[PDB]
C-alpha cells in the first residue's frame, strides 16, 4: 500500500496506517492525517469544498475493510489488467517454446502444454520462469520484456513476477500411451504442488513453502527443483535473477558432465557425501565437502564450479506420498540430472 | 540341455590382477578388489566377459562373426548373446 502511491500522498497514507496501527483509534486520529490534507488543501488557490470529515473516514474505513477482510478489494481493473499481462506472458512463452524446437498443444495464459526435446527442457524451463516474471534478455518477437515489465517499443505493460509456477516434465517415450503420459504429467503437477514444502525464509526465518516448484519423473524416478527459495519470490529489482538460479546450476553441471570433465558417477556418488553434509552444521564445512565430492569426479583442474551456498540446508518435505523424493535439494539435483540423461 | 557346452576353467593369474570394484560403498582402500557375498576376491562375470571378448576380437580378427553371435553385438544388437559368463570364485591362493 505505502508502495503504491506516487509523491507526497505516500505521507498521508502511510500515517493513516499509522492511525489504524495497533487498533489505534478512529475520530482521533483524524487530525495528525488532516493536518497535512488540510493543509494540500489550502496549499492551492481554487478548491471549492472539503468535507474532510466524511473523506478521511472512508479512506481509513477502506485500508480498515482490506486488512480486516485480508484482501486486496478487487475492482474491473484489476482483472483486467492480470488478464492482460497473462495473454502477454503466453505471447512471450509462445516464442519461447519455439525457441526450443517444441510444439505447442495448449499455451493458455497463464498455463502451458508443450512437447520438446529432453535436451533443452531445462533450459525452457529456467527461460520461462524467468520470463513469466518480466526477466529476460532475448526479443521475442516485437516484444523485449525489462526486469518485471513487457516493454513494446516504449509500452511498458505489467507482468506476473509476484505470482509463482510450477512446472512437471515427464521423460516419456514416444511409444507411451499419451492417455496415461497426460494423466501422469496432470497428477504430478497437481498432487505435487499440494503436497510438498520446501525450507524458504522470509523476514529471515526459516519457514515452509508449498508451490512454484519443478516435478520431474522418469518411468519412476522423481526430481523436485524449488524455484524461488523467497516468499515474496521477488520484491526487489535485486531478485529478479535469483528466479531459477537453481536450474542453471543443474545446466552448468550437465555442461561439464557432457564435455567430459565430471564423469556420471558424480550422480551415484552423492549418497556417501549425503549422511555427512544433511547432519553438517557449518556452511564452509559442507562448502569444501561438497567442493571434494565434485572433485573425485573432478569438474576440472583446479576446480572452479562450486555449489552456490544457498543450496544447503534446503529441506523438502512431502506429507507422506507415494512420491519419494530425497530430503535435500543437491540429492534432487543430481536426481534431476539422472532424469534428464535417463531420456537421452 | 539348456546350454550347448558346459566350458569349466580355471583362472591361473601369472601376474597380480586387480579387478576394481564398482561400488558406493565407502572402504578403507581407494580401489578394492571385486568381492563376492562372503567377501572373498572375485570376478564378476561382466569383468570375465568384457575382457575375454576385447581379446578374442583382436586374437581371430577373422572369426569375429562367431565371436559377435556367442558374445554379442557391441554397437546395435539385434540378438541376445548365446554364451554365458559364470562369476569367477575363487578357487585358491597363495599364501
Ligand atoms: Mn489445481
Amino acid at each position: 500500500l505505502v508502495n503504491a502511491g506516487s509523491g507526497s500522498i505516500v505521507d498521508y497514507v502511510k500515517t493513516v496506517l499509522k492511525c489504524i496501527r495497533e487498533n489505534l483509534n478512529k475520530c482521533s486520529c483524524a487530525e495528525k492525517i488532516y493536518s497535512n490534507e488540510v493543509a494540500k488543501v489550502m496549499f492551492r488557490v481554487n478548491v471549492e469544498k472539503a468535507n474532510v470529515e466524511e473523506e478521511v473516514k472512508n479512506s481509513l474505513e477502506y485500508f480498515e475493510t482490506i486488512l480486516n477482510e485480508g484482501r486486496i478489494i478487487v475492482t474491473p481493473a484489476w482483472h483486467v489488467s492480470i488478464s492482460s499481462a497473462l495473454n502477454r506472458g503466453l505471447l512471450v512463452e509462445l516464442e519461447l517454446v519455439n525457441k526450443h524446437k517444441g510444439f505447442v498443444i495448449y499455451a493458455g495464459g497463464d498455463d502451458l502444454l508443450a512437447m520438446l526435446p529432453v535436451d533443452e527442457v531445462l533450459d525452457f524451463i529456467k527461460e520461462s520462469r524467468r520470463a513469466f516474471a518480466g526477466f529476460g534478455t532475448e526479443k521475442l518477437g516485437n516484444m523485449c520484456l525489462e526486469n518485471g515489465f513487457v516493454r513494446i517499443n516504449n509500452a511498458y505493460y505489467p507482468s506476473l513476477p509476484i505470482v509463482g509456477r510450477s512446472y512437471s516434465v515427464i521423460i516419456a517415450h514416444y511409444a507411451d500411451p499419451l492417455f496415461f503420459v497426460i494423466n501422469d504429467s496432470y497428477n504430478l503437477l497437481e498432487e505435487g504442488k499440494e503436497i510438498i514444502r520446501y525450507r524458504v525464509m522470509y523476514n529471515g526465518e526459516y519457514k515452509d513453502a508449498k508451490k512454484d516448484v519443478a516435478i520431474f519423473r522418469y518411468q519412476g524416478l522423481t526430481s523436485v527443483i524449488p524455484l524461488s527459495l523467497k516468499r515474496p519470490i521477488v520484491s526487489s529489482v535485486s531478485d529478479f535473477n535469483e528466479i531459477a538460479s537453481i536450474i542453471d546450476v543443474i545446466l552448468e553441471l550437465k555442461k561439464r558432465i557432457d564435455e567430459g570433465r565430471i564423469s556420471v558417477s558424480l550422480l551415484y556418488d552423492y549418497e556417501k557425501y549425503k549422511h555427512l553434509i544433511v547432519a553438517s552444521d557449518e556452511k564452509y564445512l559442507t562448502e569444501f565437502l561438497v567442493k571434494d565430492w565434485i572433485k573425485r569426479n573432478s569438474l576440472r583442474k583446479h576446480v572452479e564450479f562450486t555449489i552456490d551456498e544457498k543450496l544447503y540446508g534446503v529441506r523438502l518435505t512431502i506429507e507422506n506420498y507415494p512420491i519419494k523424493i530425497p530430503n535435500d535439494l543437491i540429492s534432487n539435483i543430481v536426481y534431476t540430472l539422472r532424469i534428464i540423461y535417463g531420456g537421452e | 540341455p539348456y546350454y550347448a557346452f558346459a566350458e569349466p576353467f580355471f583362472i591361473h593369474a601369472i601376474t597380480h590382477l586387480h579387478v576394481g570394484s564398482g561400488s558406493s560403498v565407502e572402504e578403507e582402500i581407494a580401489l578394492p578388489f571385486q568381492r563376492d557375498e562372503l567377501g572373498y576376491p572375485t570376478i564378476y562375470a561382466s569383468s570375465l566377459k568384457g575382457a575375454i571378448k576385447s581379446f578374442l576380437l583382436k586374437e581371430f580378427p577373422d572369426k569375429r562373426d562367431v565371436i559377435y553371435k556367442v558374445l554379442g553385438e557391441d554397437e546395435n544388437p539385434e540378438e541376445a548373446s548365446l554364451g554365458t559368463f559364470l562369476d569367477a570364485i575363487l578357487f585358491a591362493i597363495p599364501s
